[PDB]
């Protein structure tokens, strides 16, 4: 689909469940492709910080 | 094809030197014999390997129609100057001297190459020209005529790194640059360890990496080889992947003393089942033994050998004579002790090495300075 | 020589010394003759206009005689246009070494 | 991670104690050093090899 | 006498001196000098002067009515301009920027940085830029 | 007539031309293998050759904040993402 908003929140998710279960390089890959994908929401008001 | 090369006269280096070791040499030399329609260097084996197989019917006919495949077109090119170009056409000797080398043997190889030189002046025509020179320089292991051609590619064809032919300068630090004068050309020249992948002609990579481990630990001893070995996180991958690797470099950093000799066989048990097997340990053991007692016996200048008997390993007379070899033959700067049971250490000052260095220097230059003032003046 | 330093008296304004050239500044950044390497036929999506060029440079250069027997005249100058960036540099870079 | 990041901070403050308690003297017996670090000597002997070192 | 020699040559300075620049030499002690006057002349040199100190296009002193080469300025003489001088920092603290987090970050480096860390471009092949260009609207 | 002659037009490349010129211009680096090209240049719908170059750089300065002589994948995907953000206009 076409989504932004969302695709940044699954992707922060998605960080936590490897660093959590013990893998660093995939959960440093997912953090920075939400990082890329933050680009472009010109209201990030809470989701700045979470991902901060 | 010439890149899968590499196993065949590395598997011909393996099989007939050990004598014992010679039941799964000969169950895939047959593959390396008469699969792959390798022929030559088997048949100069007549009389150094075993009684044999028929191998003479089958695979000259197999020489013979694939050199019929191939002899018809490479001597006679003449087919595209029917349209009169410059009376010839680039497609013949540069596209079948790369078989007059798999196959074909080094001269068919070398009367190739060298007529292939003078067609092409590029830089990337002499490219794989010259890697083909010292690939095969390692499959008929003639290692004196391929040390020339590496510096005669370091002089002119060699003009900086920028990906390039890096591709084989990767055939400059592992076939030629260090051999035999190997104290510092593994320690300088091995600084950089900087990609990971396996492409269809990087064949080793996992066990390369067990090489540039196990000659890692040599260069330099505590003036921070740690980072590039252990905080070094490609090197982490492979340790994570390889115990051996990893208990061997967590032996030495991490002070477990008494593991070494356990670490060290387990080195060992892996070199007895491999292919290197003519001039072996130009560094390792008891250097690396040395190499544990350097590190051993600084910070400690007053140290009792009965505390050698559990923190290192067993055998008190077997620590006491071994150091009897270290002493006395100009390494490991101690003196030992007899029934007080002592190992004590001494140095040289700050000042009393060097004035033994400058004594050795001055004298080889004034050495020098007599000779030359005769030359001249009668 | 004509355009060459000289030097000159300040009261009789005559010529005492030829003095040196200083650089030849055209043969000081005289343009480079560096080496025809090619990257080969692998600029693929470009290969019609690859068969232009070669039969408008390579085939008067390896075939004089089809022109002499036809009696034409060999081209000497071919224009090249598009987009910049497009490999207007890097392909008769290429060319000059197939010939 | 409490693991790695206490005892890396643990691992630290061993010589953050020991430039202290080493510092007054030139020349100690090694078991008031057990004493003043409150531990075995064991471990001291391999820890302070490894500051030397 | 040859150092009573050279201590007597040097009453040719005596401060009326005039200024140009030093731009080419031929031979042994003998060379070309442009003027401040516009000119171009052809002019010899003292033995005296040490030849190291031979071109950056140096600033040279010269004689008046001779017009001979005399003395060799200090390098920064001739500059007519001055760099920030002393005290004229125009009190802004690094801190008073608001959120140019990133191009305050990126020209930082490319400044400072290669001071330092000049081997790092080479090894990858980077050949670190020379300058740097700002652009955007009014303010 | 008689001084220069034919003419040769250059369209627009394409994802096999720009795979091409992604090669060549990233040539003379130092970079690390393990990435798939294929999909760097098929990110690129309609960008010019000279494009390409400065992708490289960009490629070549992420490479230097890593502190790295390495020029990983992550490098290229996010300056793919900056130079076509630097291509937004028109």
């Amino acid at each position: 689909m076409d989504d932004k908003a969302l695709l940044v929140e699954v992707q922060l998710l998605e960080s936590k469940t490897y660093h959590a279960l013990s893998n660093l390089p995939k959960a440093r890959a997912a953090l920075t492709s939400a990082r890329t994908t933050a680009n472009a929401i010109y209201c990030p008001p809470k989701l700045q910080a979470t991902l901060d | 094809p010439k890149n899968p090369d590499l196993r065949i006269a590395q598997l011909r280096f393996l099989l007939s030197l050990p004598e014992h070791r010679g039941d799964a040499a000969v169950r895939d030399e047959l593959m390396a014999a008469v699969r792959d329609n390798n022929m030559a260097p088997y048949y100069e084996a007549l009389c150094k390997s075993l009684d044999w197989q028929i191998d003479v019917d089958l695979l000259n006919k197999m020489k013979k129609a694939n050199e019929d495949e191939l002899k018809r077109l490479d001597e006679e090119l003449e087919d595209a100057e029917k349209n009169l170009g410059e009376s010839e056409i680039r497609d013949a000797m540069m596209a079948k001297a790369e078989y007059l080398c798999r196959i074909g043997d080094k001269e068919g190889a070398l009367t190739a190459f060298r007529k292939t030189y003078d067609k092409t002046v590029a830089l990337g025509h002499r490219l794989d020209i010259v890697f083909y020179l010292l690939r095969i320089g390692l499959f008929y292991m003639d290692n004196d005529l391929i040390t020339r051609n590496t510096e005669k590619a370091k002089s002119l064809i060699e003009e900086g790194g920028d990906w390039d032919r890096r591709n084989r300068l990767k055939v400059y630090q592992g076939l030629y640059c260090v051999a035999i004068r190997d104290f510092k050309q593994a320690a300088e020249l091995f600084l950089d360890t900087v990609s990971t992948f396996t492409s269809y002609e990087l064949m080793d990579y996992k066990t390369f990496v067990t090489y540039t481990v196990y000659v890692s630990m040599i260069a330099l001893e505590r003036p921070d080889l740690r980072e590039k070995v252990i905080k070094g996180a490609e090197i982490l991958e492979v340790l994570h992947s390889l115990p051996a690797v990893r208990q061997y470099l967590f032996s030495l950093y991490e002070c477990r003393y008494s593991v070494f000799f356990q670490s060290l066989a387990v080195v060992e048990q892996e070199m007895k089942k491999d292919w290197l097997f003519a001039p072996h340990y130009r560094y390792y053991v008891r250097e690396m033994r040395i190499h544990a007692y350097s590190q051993l016996l600084e910070s400690y200048r007053s140290l009792t050998l009965g505390y050698m008997a559990e923190a290192f390993g067993v055998g008190v007379e077997f620590i006491d004579q071994e150091l009897s070899r270290f002493i006395a033959a100009g390494r490991l700067h101690c003196k030992i002790d007899k029934v007080n049971e002592i190992v004590e250490t001494n140095r040289p000052d700050s000042k009393n090495w060097q004035y033994q260095e400058t004594i050795k220097k001055g004298d080889l230059l004034l050495n020098r300075v007599q000779k030359l003032s005769r030359v001249i003046n009668m | 020589t004509p355009n060459c330093r000289v030097a000159l008296r300040n009261d009789s304004y005559t010529l005492h010394k030829i003095l040196p050239n200083k650089v030849d500044p055209l043969v000081s950044l005289m343009m480079v003759e560096k080496v025809p390497d090619s990257t080969y036929e692998m600029i693929g999506g470009l290969d019609k206009q690859i068969k232009e060029i070669k039969e408008v440079i390579e085939l008067p250069v390896k075939h004089p005689e089809l022109f002499e027997a036809l009696g034409i005249a060999q081209p000497k100058g071919v224009l090249l246009y598009g987009p910049p960036g497009t490999g207007k540099t890097l392909l008769a870079r290429a060319v000059a070494h197939h010939t | 991670i409490i693991s790695t990041h206490l005892a890396k901070l643990y691992d630290n403050l061993l010589e953050q104690n020991l430039i202290r308690v080493i510092e007054p003297f030139s020349r100690v017996q090694i078991e008031h050093i057990s004493s003043l670090i409150k531990l075995s000597k064991a471990d001291v002997e391999r820890k302070l090899s490894q500051m030397i070192l | 006498e040859f150092l009573h020699a050279q201590e007597e040559v040097k009453r040719i300075q005596s401060i009326p001196l005039v200024i140009g620049q030093f731009l080419e030499a031929v031979d042994q002690n003998t060379a070309i000098v442009g003027s401040t006057t516009g000119s171009n002349y052809y002019v010899r040199i003292l033995s005296t002067i040490d030849r190291e100190l031979l071109k950056p296009n140096a600033s040279v002193a010269l004689h008046k009515h001779s017009n001979a080469l005399v003395d060799v300025l200090p390098p920064e003489a001739d500059s007519s301009i001055m760099m920030l001088t002393s005290d004229q920092k125009p009190d802004v603290m690094y801190a008073d920027i608001g959120g140019m987090d990133i191009q305050k970050q990126e020209v930082r480096e490319a400044v400072e940085l290669p001071l330092t860390h000049f081997e790092l471009y080479k090894q990858i092949g980077i050949d670190p830029p020379r300058g740097v260009l700002m652009y955007g609207p009014p303010g | 007539p008689g001084r220069i002659d034919r003419k040769i037009e250059f369209p627009p490349p394409n994802e096999e031309a720009r795979l091409d010129i992604l090669k060549i211009h990233s040539r003379k680096m130092n970079l690390t293998r393990g990435i798939n090209l294929r999909k760097i240049a098929e990110l690129m719908p309609g960008a010019s050759g000279a494009e390409v170059k400065g992708v490289c750089t960009e490629a070549g300065m992420y490479a230097l904040r890593e502190r790295r002589v390495h020029v990983t994948q992550e490098d290229f995907e996010m300056a793919v993402a900056k130079v076509m953000q630097k291509d937004s206009e028109k």
